[PDB]
């Protein structure tokens, strides 16, 4: 089976550089072309760059010329793209694939480009009487003032995973990301059982649990 | 750089139904063209290659067409694991030329129209205690995606301090939920009573709110 | 003491009885399948049987012809987008740069539009501006 393993992605600051590698299974990686194609959160695929060492020719998207090197060892059966003096623009999932019809793709390597590292803060959204239809109350966690993205959130360590909606983070006025996390529940429940979101924030390390209560 | 101008940007489709996404490429390409699917937190799978060609492994319902330079692709019989978003790209010259992809279908499942139910939650007295307030609204399960939330403050109308999210379709009920998030400082927050988050959908809207100084 | 039917180097050889005094009959001859060929500087496939009943790894080969290529055992006509101008045991190539996509089974890709390749360069040679 040809399978494509990325490895190299992660966090940058502007000016930086980071390489990386798309190593290779199941096939000579001479024979074939490689391509970088990528992928900002939330938006569709932009070619990047493109090598063949067997034709021994290397192409750019002009977005990137002058700045990132596309390469191989094919002893090592493994394509690179070195990616220096990176931009916040250039925040993407990386991929590595295969031929121009690409047939076979890594699965993916997150570049993030930060000017500054903050964890979250996060509040609870309390059930109450203005969160309540008949024997379904919702609540949920805010999460307020990270950077960069991403935040997951689950509920009671994935206990919970009915009726939960975690929405996609917004960009707020002050530079920071904020998302919240909702889950409804059976709102005779709310005296007796123990609802818990956990928020972690892999960028800065950080993970919060926090014990959504009713208010009074 | 040749353009694949892909339509439509999104659509609606029960299993079973035929469906059709067309690309338009700016000049010919050949048939240097394919079509790839893409599911979230997934990379694309390749589905059709050379305009017309069916990749290994991808079934039959799935076929691509070229005229001159429209590419069409058609899903015969649309399946549950279809619902996906869809890419056409032009790779005219094998390198002579930069690869271009459209800007995506994403096919979405239909349902019937359903309200949200919706609900409204202050900010929290440990958010007070750092000088901002964030009121939340929430609209729960939803469709179709559209909807206009307004704001409100003792009836005055807010504007440009407010930003909102949507999920994506949901698997279970094919509805969107959206939040809403209303920001002020606590000086103003504590200056008023009333704070109201309005959810307007065709010819209903809903409005949720609280008055500060009750419980 | 019976070496049994093999698919090997892209070529196929039947059941031969082992323990042979005779080189005539304990080593086999190898028939292409379909699609490969011997080149023309190459050894016919020939394979020996040993006396435990187990084949030796054979001497010569067959080759996928031009517009195949091998895939497991067999001989596969190239994908569309790509081409194999020769008997080797290369995979079928990518069409070069400034050519047009090719059909199944192709020996080259067209040279695009306004694009040429010398006569003197092999197929794999990308087409180049004309003048
Ligand atoms: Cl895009
Ligand atoms: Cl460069
Ligand atoms: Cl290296
Ligand atoms: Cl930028
Ligand atoms: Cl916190
Ligand atoms: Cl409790
Ligand atoms: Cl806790
Ligand atoms: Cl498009
Ligand atoms: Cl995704
Ligand atoms: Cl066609
Ligand atoms: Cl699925
Ligand atoms: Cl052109
Ligand atoms: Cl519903
Ligand atoms: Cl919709
Ligand atoms: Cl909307
Ligand atoms: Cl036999
Ligand atoms: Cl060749
Ligand atoms: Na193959």
């Amino acid at each position: 089976e040809v399978q494509l393993v990325e490895s190299g992605g992660g966090l940058v600051q502007p000016g930086g550089s980071l390489r990386l590698s798309c190593a290779a299974s199941g096939f000579t990686i001479y024979y074939s072309s490689m391509h970088w194609v990528r992928q900002a959160p939330g938006k569709g695929l932009e070619w990047v760059a493109s090598i063949s060492s067997y034709y021994g020719y290397t192409y750019y998207a002009d977005s990137v010329k002058g700045r990132f090197t596309i390469s191989a060892d094919t002893s090592k059966n493994t394509a690179y793209l070195q990616m220096n003096s990176l931009r916040a623009e250039d925040t993407a999932v990386y991929y590595c694939a295969r031929y121009y019809a690409m047939d076979y793709w890594g699965q993916g390597t997150l570049v993030t480009v930060f000017n500054q590292i903050k964890g979250p803060s996060v509040f609870p959204l309390a059930p109450s009487s203005k969160s309540t239809s008949g024997g379904t109350a919702a609540l949920g966690c805010l999460v307020k003032d990270y950077f960069p993205e991403p935040v997951t959130v689950s509920w009671n360590s994935g206990a919970l995973t009915s009726g939960v909606h975690t929405f996609p983070a917004v960009l707020q006025s002050s530079g920071l990301y904020s998302l919240s996390s909702v889950v409804t529940v059976p709102s005779s429940s709310l005296g007796t059982q123990t609802y818990i979101c956990n928020v972690n924030h892999k960028p800065s390390n950080t993970k919060v649990d926090k014990k959504v209560e009713p208010k009074s | 750089d040749i353009q694949m101008t892909q339509s439509p940007s999104s659509l609606s489709a029960s299993v079973g139904d035929r469906v059709t996404i067309t690309c338009r490429a700016s000049q010919s390409v050949s048939s240097a063209v394919a079509w790839y699917q893409q599911k979230p937190g997934k990379a694309p799978k390749l589905l059709i290659y050379s305009a017309s060609s069916l990749y290994s492994g991808v079934p039959s319902r799935f076929s691509g067409s070229r005229s001159g330079t429209d590419f069409t692709l058609t899903i015969s019989s649309l399946q549950p694991e279809d619902f996906a978003t869809y890419y056409c790209q032009q790779y005219y010259g094998y390198g002579g030329y930069p690869i271009t992809f459209g800007q995506g279908t994403k096919v979405e499942i239909k349902r019937t129209v359903a309200a949200p139910s919706v609900f409204i939650f202050p900010p929290s007295d440990e958010q007070l205690k750092s000088g901002t307030a964030s009121v939340v609204c929430l609209l729960n399960n939803f469709y179709p995606r559209e909807a206009k939330v307004s704001w409100y403050v003792d009836n005055a109308l807010q504007s440009g301090n407010s930003q909102e999210s949507v999920t994506e379709q949901d698997s279970k009920d094919s509805t969107y939920s959206l939040s809403s998030t209303l920001t002020l400082s606590k000086a103003d927050y504590e200056k008023h009573k009333v704070y109201a988050c309005e959810v307007t959908q065709g010819t209903t809207s809903v409005t949720k709110s609280f008055n500060r100084g009750e419980c | 003491k019976k070496c049994p039917e093999l698919l090997q180097g892209l070529a196929h050889f039947p059941e031969t009885i082992a323990g042979s005094d005779a080189p005539s009959l304990a080593t086999v001859a190898g028939t292409c399948v379909d699609h490969a060929v011997v080149p023309p500087g190459g050894e016919e496939p020939r394979m020996h049987c040993a006396v435990d009943g187990e084949w030796l790894v054979p001497i010569g080969q067959c080759l996928c012809q031009a517009g195949y290529e091998k895939v497991e055992d067999a001989c596969q006509a190239c994908s569309p987008g790509f081409f194999k101008f020769e008997a080797s045991e290369s995979p079928c190539l990518e069409c070069p740069e400034h050519t047009l996509p090719s059909p199944e089974g192709a020996t080259s890709c067209e040279c695009e539009e306004g694009f040429f390749r010398a006569p003197q360069d092999p197929a794999s040679m990308p087409c180049t501006l004309v003048p």
